[PDB]
């Protein structure tokens, strides 16, 4: 349900989404 | 796939007589686009910001052409650029957000002389259209096609542009090379020299690694294959506007997949997609495509984003 | 507090004093409270009361300086002293944006800026204002349209002052002279963001736009000065997550009379996000609410 | 009481305050 706007990768928990979004920006 | 069926169906199709060489023109610049566009390459765009929708609506009624700058530092650092002409346009609105969907094609290179932003907010660039040199290049073009068959044209037909200038740009648009080297070819005005540098490049490129770690090979030129008429590389736009320049290869290594496949908004119809990431740094590298039926000629493939890969 | 309209003409060039400690992106119309203790700072405010009462708050994009800024007009002033230390407390209001042409420092350390009052381009699209307002009311539900301005320029700046957006977005606006371009960008913001997160880890969603509520006329956001001059722009929301509280509530210097405050910090990185406010009387309807510091959040 | 000037966070131990302030500074 938590989907990244750049690549489409979906996660069960938002904490996983947030730290994935932070990878698209180097961190 | 190059037709971009995903963006829309009922899209208006338009094309226009090109600006003459050494002409000085004033062209609006899309500030968001951050690509080294190559003449002949198609650029799909989904615009949501009201300012961009206002400009492109304005552009459809004049010359359908805007400028895509070439940033080396981006902090606006563009000395060169390419023009793009809208050939397909569709107005759309969902979720209370008004959407403009365009398909543009790179037409001409130019040198930036002046960038200024108007009172309306749109940024305008005065450009000087660079000349397109040509000549006799049969030898070079033959040398290129051959090395091309030894990569992907093993099973790929030689349906490539006859014009040296057009050939120089197809090779330029579908070459697994970093930006700083792509801009070099666009800075050459003579087709013949462009074709030469391309050859010297094709012979010196072997592997693709991840850029954030630089310690992991993902695939090899021998894996490159074309599922479209765009050659091995093409640009596709995702449902939130992100344009990705996709290199299709048959097999890749050092990637971890993220979850289960999806079929939504797939850029290659009949295939499903799963995000692919580097096993060492976890940076997004692309997507793995899996057929959804057994009759599919290729069954599984990889579409990688040039933004995440670096040569050798 | 002595209550107290300097309006420089467009494209006029002025030399305005700059409060250095201040590190904010002031929006015209937004109020800025200050508590000053450095002899030089009090000297400056005492001089400013005697002339045109306006100073400049630079909009630093770091890499330090800054290319723009907003003028601030002192409208409330009170002087007192504690520990023989003389403190000046002022309330100023943002009035006009400017391009910084030259920044120079005085012997006292107070900086002087030669600036150009930027013009305020306006336009139409009441349809844009009606849409923004609608989206805003759904976000807060306590908003009073009749408490919102009608002027396109004024409305754009109210929205610009009460939107939970990072400085980098606050700087992008203000830099736009066209109200319409400003309003449009505000819409693009409101339509592309629903959640707020901790800036230092960006791994914790703290609250959502549906939780934002207005406890006063200044709207869902507001600036407050703590007992030491630290200025905080506080976004008040009803509910928040991923926060740990530090200790027992305190009532000292409560910016919201009636409510106690306990510092709140990120569960993952432990960085300050704001304060939880809890009523001290059963009569108050909110009972519990959160005041998040704009400096510690970032939009999705 | 080992109070922080920036937010008012009070602490029983000085070292607890010290590592709290360093989360504001170098923020
Ligand atoms: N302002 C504003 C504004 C913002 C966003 C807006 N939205 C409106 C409604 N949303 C519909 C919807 C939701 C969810 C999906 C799932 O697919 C997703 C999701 C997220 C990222 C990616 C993908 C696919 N994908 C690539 C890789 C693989 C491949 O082969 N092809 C691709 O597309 C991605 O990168 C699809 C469509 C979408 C748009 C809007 F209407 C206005
Ligand atoms: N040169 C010089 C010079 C410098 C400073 C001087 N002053 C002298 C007098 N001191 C009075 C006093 C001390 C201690 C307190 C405890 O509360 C504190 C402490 C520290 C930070 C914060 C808070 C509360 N809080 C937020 C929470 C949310 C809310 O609702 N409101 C807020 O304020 C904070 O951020 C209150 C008042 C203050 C200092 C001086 F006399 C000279
Ligand atoms: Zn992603
Ligand atoms: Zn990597
Ligand atoms: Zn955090
Ligand atoms: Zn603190």
């Amino acid at each position: 349900p938590f989907q990244c706007n750049q690549c489409g990768a979906s996660f069960t928990q938002k904490g996983n989404l947030l730290r994935h979004i932070k990878l698209h920006s180097g961190e | 796939p190059t037709s971009h069926t995903y963006l829309g169906a009922d899209m208006e199709e338009f094309g226009r007589t090109l600006h003459d060489d050494d002409s000085i023109q004033v062209i609006p610049v899309l500030p968001q686009v951050m690509m080294i566009l190559v003449p002949g390459q198609t650029l799909p765009l989904q615009l949501f910001h009201p300012q961009e929708v206002s400009m492109v609506r304005n552009l459809i009624q004049n010359d359908r052409t805007f400028a895509v700058l070439a940033y080396s530092n981006v902090e606006r650092e563009a000395e060169f650029g390419t023009t793009a002409e809208i050939y397909a346009y569709r107005e759309e609105q969902d979720f209370g957000i008004e959407i403009v969907k365009v398909k543009a094609i790179g037409r001409q290179r130019f040198k930036v002389l002046e960038l200024r932003t108007q009172s309306d907010g749109i940024q305008q660039a005065k450009v000087q259209i660079l000349p397109e040199g040509s000549g006799d290049a049969e030898t070079l073009m033959d040398r290129i096609k051959k090395q091309l068959r030894e990569w992907d044209e093993n099973l790929k037909d030689d349906s490539l542009p006859s014009n040296p200038i057009d050939f120089s740009y197809w090779v330029a648009a579908n070459l697994p090379i970093d930006d700083s080297l792509r801009i070099q070819l666009l800075k050459i005005d003579s087709a013949i020299q462009r074709l030469r540098c391309e050859l010297d490049i094709m012979n010196k490129c072997t592997s693709l690694c991840c850029k954030q770690c630089q310690e992991t090979e993902i695939t090899t030129k021998n894996e490159i294959f074309s599922l479209s008429r765009e050659g091995p590389m093409a640009a596709y736009v995702n449902p939130h506007g992100y344009v990705h320049e996709i290199l299709t290869v048959y097999k890749a290594c050092n990637l971890n997949l993220i979850g289960r496949p999806s079929t939504e908004h797939s850029w290659f119809p009949g295939y499903a997609w799963t995000v692919a990431q580097c096993k060492i740094c976890a940076s997004h590298i692309g997507w793995k495509f899996t057929a959804t039926k057994k009759d599919m000629s290729p069954q599984k493939f990889w579409g990688l984003t040039r933004s995440a890969l670096i040569p050798t």
